RNA sequence: UUUU
RNA sequence: GCCUGGAAAGU
RNA sequence: GGCUAAUCCCCCAUGUGGACCCGCCCCUUGGGGUGUGUCCAAAGGGCUUUGCCCGCUUCCGGAUGGGCCCGCGUCCCAUCAGCUAGUUGGUGGGGUAAUGGCCCACCAAGGCGACGACGGGUAGCCGGUCUGAGAGGAUGGCCGGCCACAGGGGCACUGAGACACGGGCCCCACUCCUACGGGAGGCAGCAGUUAGGAAUCUUCCGCAAUGGGCGCAAGCCUGACGGAGCGACGCCGCUUGGAGGAAGAAGCCCUUCGGGGUGUAAACUCCUGAACCCGGGACGAAACCCCCGACGAGGGGACUGACGGUACCGGGGUAAUAGCGCCGGCCAACUCCGUGCCAGCAGCCGCGGUAAUACGGAGGGCGCGAGCGUUACCCGGAUUCACUGGGCGUAAAGGGCGUGUAGGCGGCCUGGGGCGUCCCAUGUGAAAGACCACGGCUCAACCGUGGGGGAGCGUGGGAUACGCUCAGGCUAGACG
């Protein structure tokens, strides 16, 4: 079961995440299908959240369940909205 | 047997040069005229015509030279200083248009022959369209 | 050599010898002694150097030099060797670090103290 | 896509099989001169079609056997020992270059 | 800690002047007014023809004597200008201009860049408004270099930057005396400068 | 010690047996489908060839014989039976193959 | 014989 | 110890 | 031995469908469709129980992961030259998910090797990393990919998947219990111990975050991970103070006994004020959940931090670590005394036997600075294995000479083919790293964001001067 998932990549003290589509199975920092997206949890620069969607919604559109945290930045940027 | 045709005309060339001789024959090839009329172009030498020795087809290649110099040793430069060849048989060197050489930092030329035909190396590198190189020669 | 040649043969690298089989390569090596002898130098030197036979921990029995003034090296202490050639003796390519184990580095020594092992002198 | 080369048939003895020398050629990876190098297949000739000394296709395939993985797409040109002979003669310098020497 | 000790001196083993102390040394006292000859016993006696080498050396230290860096710090920013465009050697000068522990100095909110480092450390400087107290900050083209808006009623401050008034400032420097502030411009051109030294030497310093 | 899901092994032997059963009954039946065709009774060894087939479709059903393994078996089988089946005979009942 |  | 520049030998 | 439940096992049914044999059609290795025959399905549980949820069964497909196969590439020795019987190929068979001497019976007698087989040595491979002007050389540690191993060897069961690190069985070596019969074990998981060594850390905190397993969820587990701790082991930032201050204290040193040196250095005056104290005090964490809307979209609310009373903010506030190497030339920095081929130095050339800038000490000077030196190892310099980029008359180096096998090399002209060679397009060349720009931490080291490049390799199309091949022709090479 392929996911959506968050992966690791600041420094000590220091996060950064890749917004990332992999195999369950996989080391978290490890090897991943595609990146879509990365999170910044200190908001440090104007930009913290980018997203993609037309992507997101391709591995959406099949498997790939996402973390329930992927899920909820994966959101914010409306992946889901369709008002 | 005439190992490199080629190596041979470039050094005939080489040699009479140097004792400053006006002429120089050489035996007839489609491609070692080629290759003359490039050097004639490129103003490396006073020509060169079709002539018969023995009965056999060669090359008159009359060569070109400096202006007598003062003090010792009077000597004319040669216009043709260095002209090595490159590709012998037996290491065949082939270059795409990317790999082209700066022969002499520019003063210089490079024949190359081509699918599009013997030529310069700028000229080559116009028609963008590497080769075999055959000779730096300045 | 042709092309063809270089082309069948290549050319022949180059296994560089070693100059200290203190063995696994390592920077030191601990070693035992034996003899305390006293060596002759060679070519125009003249003198008696404090040279040492020494089992070592590699199953080695190589001979270390040692240097500075004096020494306090028995016949059956624990030196350390580090390796370092003496042109005067033929057969004496390693020193010993005069400072650890038992040998107790060089007595009143001012200047290079590093080498040869001596805590700094206090002024009162 | 499935691989594709060519050679000539150097061998037959082997019933529904055949040996096929595939001459590549290139330049040397640091000396430059163009080093011809070969190798040989062992063709899948199911009808004993195929003779020897005949340039032939050969077609990357789906296991026969160990060291068999290679069918024979087509005749290229027919006959021609020379070929064959050089390499049956290679075969040869070997004679006996060991205690004594091979043979001229 | 970079150096810290007899620097009058350092004037003296390089024959020449680069005013560690800011004032007094200009004064009838920076020694090299009389008594040019170096350090040590055998300073006064005659000189030496000096090895390639030794210049290249005495150069390097001259340039980077001044602006009292480390070997270490220093080589990495010449490491540093080698890596980019332009006319390295020139580049170098820049990287070390910009060196805020310099420009304060510049600016002459402190007698020397010695003292001007210290009024880093502790804070009684600005860039843009927040605190900053890292000499080797590099000053980009566009910041403003203030005083510490609670420092600036200070001795030393009003003092050295009251004798600045009506003082001509650097080409690619400005300033307003009035409220502490001040500005970089530009980059210093190597024109700009009139350091006593031919750094295309420290270039050659740094190969053999 | 004890690592409570020693359990998976427990389990794994009980369904070993379970296995094992199911494959022997397939072999012993396989077997027997061909020494009839083999002789020339039609009509009886298409009967049993068929139960075969079933009792392989079966095993197929659960983590025994499972995928083209049951295929192989199945065909293999219906194979030879009218092979051996080709020496007089024909088709007395037609049980699983078709012509 | 040795050594500068 | 003497001599040699100083040694080894010799004394 | 006996009793018993189930989504545990079994039989009969329904057969969308699907499996298998024979025939047929399209395709073309075992792909797709079709007809008769035969064969094969299922599980139930939950509540807001009469419809919703978790789940089951059969088939087609998507996605992710993987097996197998092939071209090319991958160290040293030829003081290793012949190797091979399941060995090479065939037919039938077994076996697997599947091809295959993978394994078997039978038939054939092959298969590989100097382009280096076979044997010996050594070794996880790669992205990369160090070095280098580049070509290269060296290397494969942290991080990421693949491989292999789990005390040594062998084996298979169960499973979608294993021949399975914390599963099983046997043989072995070793440790412990032992009523001596027979048993229990396996840190190359975190930490820790002991040994070996020149040398390598805490029996730490927590699940808060990221990720993972199971579960509807609540939640549980998680030595993965997120943090702290010990080590200047490395890199980067910072302090040991700033301004003034005699034509110049003292002490030590040198002296042409006038003086010269350490030295603006100190003492001392004034300023700032690391440490250290007091107050406040963080992002990282908003989802799962719950309520509103239908459990979707959208909205609302609540819970929850190990690091931490830490970073950071304001206030107060003390002049408060400096050491190590070298000073004959190479190589930047010189004088006195001690010592006399001694004691000793030493990277190389070399210094010391009574004036030593080379030994040891002091003064002074150079270098670098919480570092500095030493040993070891790698690239460099070294065009000193030379492809770029070397040589062989006398320096090391032409084989004692020939004949000729393989191989390398191959004159002039025309045409064909297009292997080499060159050009265009496209695919590939993961991330990280590297390089440029910008951004986040006060700077940097560190990190983030975006960009550009890239050999080689595959596919499609093109060019034909040179090389190759085929075909014709020539006579200047060669031969008669
Ligand atoms: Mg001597
Ligand atoms: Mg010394
Ligand atoms: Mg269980
Ligand atoms: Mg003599
Ligand atoms: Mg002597
Ligand atoms: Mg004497
Ligand atoms: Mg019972
Ligand atoms: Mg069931
Ligand atoms: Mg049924
Ligand atoms: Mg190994
Ligand atoms: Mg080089
Ligand atoms: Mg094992
Ligand atoms: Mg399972
Ligand atoms: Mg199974
Ligand atoms: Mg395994
Ligand atoms: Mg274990
Ligand atoms: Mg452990
Ligand atoms: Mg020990
Ligand atoms: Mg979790
Ligand atoms: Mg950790
Ligand atoms: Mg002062
Ligand atoms: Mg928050
Ligand atoms: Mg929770
Ligand atoms: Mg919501
Ligand atoms: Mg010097
Ligand atoms: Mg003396
Ligand atoms: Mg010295
Ligand atoms: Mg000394
Ligand atoms: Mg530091
Ligand atoms: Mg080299
Ligand atoms: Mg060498
Ligand atoms: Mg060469
Ligand atoms: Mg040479
Ligand atoms: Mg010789
Ligand atoms: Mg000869
Ligand atoms: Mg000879
Ligand atoms: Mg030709
Ligand atoms: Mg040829
Ligand atoms: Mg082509
Ligand atoms: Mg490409
Ligand atoms: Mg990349
Ligand atoms: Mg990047
Ligand atoms: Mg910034
Ligand atoms: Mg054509
Ligand atoms: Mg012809
Ligand atoms: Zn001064």
């Amino acid at each position: 079961m392929v996911k959506i998932r968050l992966a690791r990549f600041g420094s000590k003290h220091n996060p950064h995440y890749r917004i990332v589509v992999t195999d369950a199975r996989r080391k978290r920092d490890g090897k991943y299908i595609e990146k879509i997206g990365y999170y910044d949890p200190r908001k440090t620069t104007p930009d913290w959240l980018k997203v993609d969607v037309e992507r997101a919604r391709y591995w959406l559109s099949v498997g790939a369940q996402p973390t329930d945290t992927a899920r909820r930045l994966l959101r914010q940027a409306g992946v889901f909205r369709q008002e | 047997m005439l190992t490199d045709p080629i190596a041979d005309m470039l050094t005939r060339i080489r040699n009479a040069t140097r004792v400053y001789k006006e002429s120089t024959d050489v035996p007839a090839s489609r491609f070692k005229e080629e290759i003359l009329r490039i050097l004639a172009r490129e103003g490396f030498i006073k020509g060169y015509e079709r002539v018969d020795v023995d009965g056999k087809p060669y090359l008159r290649v009359y060569l070109k030279y400096g202006p007598r110099r003062q003090g010792p040793d009077p000597r004319p430069e040669q216009v043709i200083h260095h002209i090595r060849r490159i590709s012998k048989p037996g290491r065949r060197v082939y270059v795409g248009v990317k790999e082209i050489p700066r022969v002499r930092r520019g003063l210089g030329i490079a024949i190359l022959s081509t699918s599009k035909g013997v030529l310069t190396d700028r000229e080559a590198r116009k028609l963008g369209v590497g080769g075999e190189l055959i000779c730096e020669v300045w | 050599p042709t092309i063809n040649q270089l082309v069948r043969k290549g050319r022949e690298k180059v296994r560089k010898k070693s100059k200290v089989p203190a063995l696994k390569g390592a920077p030191f090596r601990r070693g035992v002694c034996t003899v305390v002898r006293t060596v002759t130098p060679k070519k125009p030197n003249s003198a008696l150097r404090k040279v040492a036979k020494v089992r070592l921990t590699s199953g080695y029995e190589v001979t270390a030099y040692i240097p500075g003034e004096g020494h306090n090296l028995q016949e059956h202490s624990v030196v350390l060797i580090r390796g370092g050639r003496v042109k005067d003796l033929p057969g004496v390519r390693y020193h010993i670090v005069r400072g650890v184990y038992d040998a107790a580095g060089v007595k009143d020594r001012k200047k290079s103290r590093s080498k040869y092992g001596t805590k700094k002198p206090k002024e009162a | 896509p499935k691989k594709v080369l060519t050679g000539v048939v150097v061998s037959d003895k082997m019933q529904k099989t055949v040996t096929v020398l595939v001459e590549r050629q290139f330049p040397h990876p640091l000396y430059g001169k163009v080093i011809k190098r070969s190798k040989k297949y062992l063709a899948h000739d199911p009808e004993e079609k195929y003779k020897l000394g005949d340039v032939v296709e050969i077609i990357e395939s789906r296991p026969i056997s160990k060291r068999k993985r290679f069918r024979v797409l087509r005749l290229v040109e027919s006959g021609r020992m020379d070929l064959v002979e050089k390499y049956l003669i290679r075969r040869q310098n070997y004679q006996s270059l060991s205690k004594r020497g091979g043979k001229a | 800690g970079r150096y810290i000790g007899p620097v009058c001196r350092l004037c003296r083993r390089e024959g020449v002047k680069l005013y560690l102390k800011g004032e007094r040394c200009y004064s009838p006292k920076c020694a090299m007014e009389r008594r040019p000859y170096p350090p040590g016993q055998h300073g006064q006696k005659r000189a030496r023809r000096p090895s390639d080498y030794a210049v290249r050396l005495r150069e390097k230290q001259k340039l980077r004597r001044i602006y009292g860096i480390s070997e270490r710090q220093f080589r990495n920013l010449f490491e540093e200008a080698s890596k980019k465009k332009g006319v390295t050697g020139s580049v170098f000068l820049g990287l070390l201009e910009s060196r805020l522990d310099n420009v304060v100095y510049r600016l002459g909110f402190a007698v020397s860049r010695r003292q001007a480092r210290q009024l880093v450390r502790h804070g009684h400087i600005t860039v843009n408004g927040r605190r900053v107290d890292l000499p080797s900050y590099r000053v980009r083209p566009g910041d403003e270099i203030a005083v510490a808006e609670k420092s600036r009623n200070l001795e030393l401050i009003r003092q050295n930057l009251e004798a600045m008034k009506g003082r001509k400032v650097g080409p690619w420097l400005s300033l307003d005396v009035e409220g502490m502030k001040g500005k970089f411009l530009r980059l210093p051109d190597r024109e700009d400068l009139a350091l006593p030294v031919n750094e295309q030497l420290v270039i050659e310093f740094y190969s053999r | 010690r004890n690592l409570s899901a020693l359990k998976r092994h427990r389990q794994s032997l009980k369904r070993r047996l379970r296995n094992k059963a199911k494959k022997s009954a397939i072999k012993t039946l396989s077997k027997k489908a061909i020494q009839l065709a083999q002789e020339g009774k039609a009509e009886e060894a298409l009967k049993i060839m068929r139960k075969a087939e079933s009792l392989i479709d079966k095993a197929a059903k659960g983590s025994t014989l499972h995928k083209n393994a049951a295929a192989r078996r199945k065909s293999r089988l219906m194979r030879k039976v009218r092979q051996l089946l080709e020496a007089a005979g024909a088709p007395l009942i037609g049980g699983g193959l078709s012509a």
